[PDB]
């Protein structure tokens, strides 16, 4: 709830969002994440719930002008090493980072931890995320259409997803809403 | 009276749920919020904003 108030900020000139003009309504709402973020590092929730909540308000802080848009706290939280839930919260948020910013090194992040993370269940989540909200469609021209990123996701297609027949029909799924049914066009 | 006269009254108690309601609250808001930035003091920290 204190996530859906947020309305977009009145940037002046793409001022850099600093700690001195935030919104006096975002300071509060900031204040409490923050409290309910820590205390969950100590008194932790049932299955993390409020760490969710807490990541996907503050995804919802960097969507509008709020926050900085820095996508280095949800990559920490996308570690091996957290829960499930945090980590598919935080690589939802990474996701509409690199689908917002255009960020490639971050779309490498992302399909480096499809190649190789331990849990076939996260890589799968991943796969899916980033065909629910691609980083670009086909009818966009954007600058993450190379022929770099048609031959990596060619290969992720006939190698390297060779072991689980659903991160390859994922794969399948990625490249048909990334590039589509033909040839891609983004290529000599 | 006063020249023999006592009055060992009792105490008026707070049954005003209102305010121990606001008084329990802002206790246990501030010892969390003292415990959690003793906490992120002593230890490894992150940060929302550059050097904050």
């Amino acid at each position: 709830a204190l996530a859906n108030s947020v309305t977009p900020a009145v940037s002046v000139n793409n001022e850099v969002r600093t700690l001195d003009n935030l919104n006096p309504d975002v300071r509060l709402i900031l204040e409490e994440i923050t409290r309910f973020l820590n205390m969950e590092k100590l008194l932790p929730s049932y299955r993390h719930t409020i760490t969710v909540s807490c990541l996907r308000a503050i995804r919802v802080l960097q969507k509008n002008g709020h926050v900085p848009s820095d996508p280095a706290l949800f990559k920490s939280y996308a570690e091996y090493g957290h829960f499930v839930d945090i980590r598919i919260a935080a690589l939802e948020a990474v996701v509409d980072y690199t689908k917002v910013d255009r960020s490639y090194e971050e779309l490498q992040w992302l399909l480096n931890m499809i190649q190789n993370d331990p849990v076939p269940y996260v890589r799968h989540k991943i796969l899916n995320m980033l065909t629910k909200n691609p980083p670009f469609t086909k009818n966009m021209e954007s600058p993450l259409c190379n022929e770099a990123l048609v031959d990596q996701l060619w290969k992720l297609m006939n190698s390297g997803t060779s072991h689980d027949w659903r991160l390859r029909c994922g794969a399948v799924d990625l490249y048909f809403t990334l590039f589509g049914l033909s040839r891609p066009s983004c290529l000599p | 009276p006063h020249t023999y006269i006592k009055t060992p009254t009792y105490r008026e108690p707070v049954s005003d749920y209102q305010v121990l309601r606001e008084k329990a609250a802002s206790q246990r808001r501030d010892v969390e919020r003292a415990l959690t930035r003793f906490m992120a003091k002593t230890g490894e920290t992150q940060s929302l904003f550059k050097d904050d």
